[PDB]
């Protein structure tokens, strides 16, 4: 947990924010770690259930 | 369970858009504590003789802020992209707490936080109206300027002489005779517009050179031309004739007509080149507004800093939002403490 | 004058298209395509991992 | 849903209405595909006329 950090509102701002929106930051670097998290998650929870 | 929607692979929806918390039913009113967060526009680029202007004017102390019902959370540094180069913006985390005690007061605030976009930005169309209802998205934008020590105060001088941009409007010789004559002072750092030409937008007035004086040469390329001569022979038609051929003289710079600041404006410019079209224009031909050339910066970019502001407070929302869900809030990184970091320009986006 | 506006331009055709397509934004409406969605999902769990 | 500023077309007619599906009817042109409610206008122009 020492290395715990703040969920930073920037982050969260990049998250909300799309592609068409031609705004300097985006979604997708955030996406893709969050695609792999969540196939991850589905068949971890999938197995044990 | 259905196989039928597995054709469709490219649908879309329509959804009901809503205001952020903080924005919702913001209107001041009279009798009742109302927040108002100054804005602060820090460039990085360095400072040299194309780029002048703007790093002297963003500097001044001249900002104005955002006027609304609900305390605003802390919100990170953000970056805007101008021509000159990159711009860092700063919502002041200090409110500044004021009061309106006089209807007539609001009524003001509000025709100057109309005016600002009818005129200034030209955000105006036809079927828009003032908004009254006290309702989403319902803030309102005032000017400040420094009062009693280092408390800054509502700019109501400006607010009350600027209800509505006057028209720029020219006047023959005839009536140029009788009107009184120029002062330099009263161009110095205020915002004009030649009404001779065609150019009908505004544009600013950076020094005004006392020692020039038509019927001098210029200094490139015209070394056998002089002011006086020279506008005649483009625009004698439309003016007639000078009259002060004496007196001082005027050196302004335009105003980029973008609004959108948001992407690095890449592109090749020519600076030398650009430049070299150096404008001199005589003082008595070109409209002066009153209006602070500092302040009409600054409110060129207010659209976006607006936008980003409402997308960060939505960020701001869910942030809060998750980190109760998780109980993760009281930590010390995400309690009421927390310090939001300076947005991140993502370079290895290809139009970065 | 404007509910006969109105009823005109309906007149030349009310069936297809909407014709608020260029205005939606003046009542708070917006088209996003189902890719959008889906993926500010993902990207909120990658910033949250 | 049809009878969009009703009073004003009242007003200028100079009528009041009870019964609104007649007024629905004697402005339903044949093409209109929408209303199913009630026939075109033709039918009540038959009588009007005489």
């Amino acid at each position: 947990k020492e290395h715990i950090t703040p969920a930073e509102q920037g982050e969260f701002l990049a998250a909300i924010t799309a592609s068409s929106a031609a705004d300097v930051f985006d979604m997708e670097r955030l996406e893709i770690l969050g695609n792999s998290f969540l196939k991850l998650s589905a068949t971890l929870y999938l197995a044990s259930k | 369970t259905a196989t039928v929607n597995k054709a469709d692979k490219s649908k879309d929806r329509t959804y009901k858009t809503e205001c952020p918390l903080e924005f919702y039913d913001a209107l001041p009113r009279v009798g009742e504590i109302c927040y108002a967060y100054e804005i602060f526009l820090e460039p990085q680029f360095e400072s040299c003789e194309y780029t002048e202007h703007m790093y002297l004017n963003l500097q001044t102390p001249r900002n104005y802020a955002i006027l609304l019902r609900n305390k605003l959370p802390r919100l990170a540094e953000m970056p805007l992209f101008s021509n000159q180069g990159k711009l860092h913006v700063r919502v002041a985390n200090a409110p500044l707490e004021v009061i309106i005690q006089n209807s007539e007061q609001l009524e003001l605030l509000h025709q100057f936080h109309g005016m600002v976009f009818r005129d200034i930005l030209k955000i105006w169309h036809p079927f828009f109206v003032l908004d009254r209802r006290s309702k989403e998205n319902s803030y309102l934008v005032v000017p400040l300027i420094l009062g009693a020590g280092e408390q800054k105060c509502f700019d109501w001088e400006l607010m009350t002489n600027f209800r509505r941009l006057p028209q720029s409007h020219g006047s023959n010789v005839q009536q140029r005779e009788q009107q009184p004559a120029p002062r330099p002072e009263d161009f110095e750092g205020k915002i004009v517009t030649q009404w001779y030409a065609n150019y009908d937008k505004p544009m600013l007035v950076t020094k005004v050179h006392r020692e020039l004086t038509p019927l001098s040469y210029m200094e490139k390329n015209q070394q056998d031309k002089t002011y006086y001569e020279f506008t005649m022979s483009k625009y004698g038609n439309r003016i007639g004739d000078v009259v002060h051929k004496d007196k001082f003289m005027i050196e302004v710079r335009d105003l980029t007509e973008q609004l959108t600041f948001y992407v690095h404006n890449r592109g090749k410019f020519n600076a030398k080149s650009k430049a070299k079209m150096k404008v001199i224009l005589i003082p008595e031909l070109c409209f002066n507004f009153n209006f602070p050339g500092d302040l009409w910066l600054k409110l060129i970019f207010l659209p976006s800093i607006l936008n980003r502001m409402y997308f960060l407070l939505h960020a701001e929302a869910l942030r809060k939002r998750f980190n109760t869900y998780l109980n993760l809030h009281l930590l010390p990184f995400n309690g009421t403490d927390y310090m939001p970091r300076p947005l991140e320009i993502d370079y290895s986006l290809k139009r970065n | 004058r404007f509910v006969e506006g109105c009823r005109a331009n309906g007149q030349s055709f009310y069936a297809g298209a909407d014709f608020s397509s260029e205005v939606n934004f003046c009542v708070g409406l917006v088209t996003i395509p189902n890719k959008v969605i889906a993926d500010t999902l993902e990207a909120l769990l990658g910033v949250i991992v | 849903g049809f009878l969009i500023n009703h009073y004003y077309l009242e007003k200028n007619l100079g009528y009041t209405f009870k019964d609104r599906r007649y007024l629905l009817q004697a402005l339903t042109h044949p093409s209109y595909p929408t209303n199913r409610i009630t026939g075109s206008y033709q039918e009540l122009e038959f009588i009007g006329n005489a």
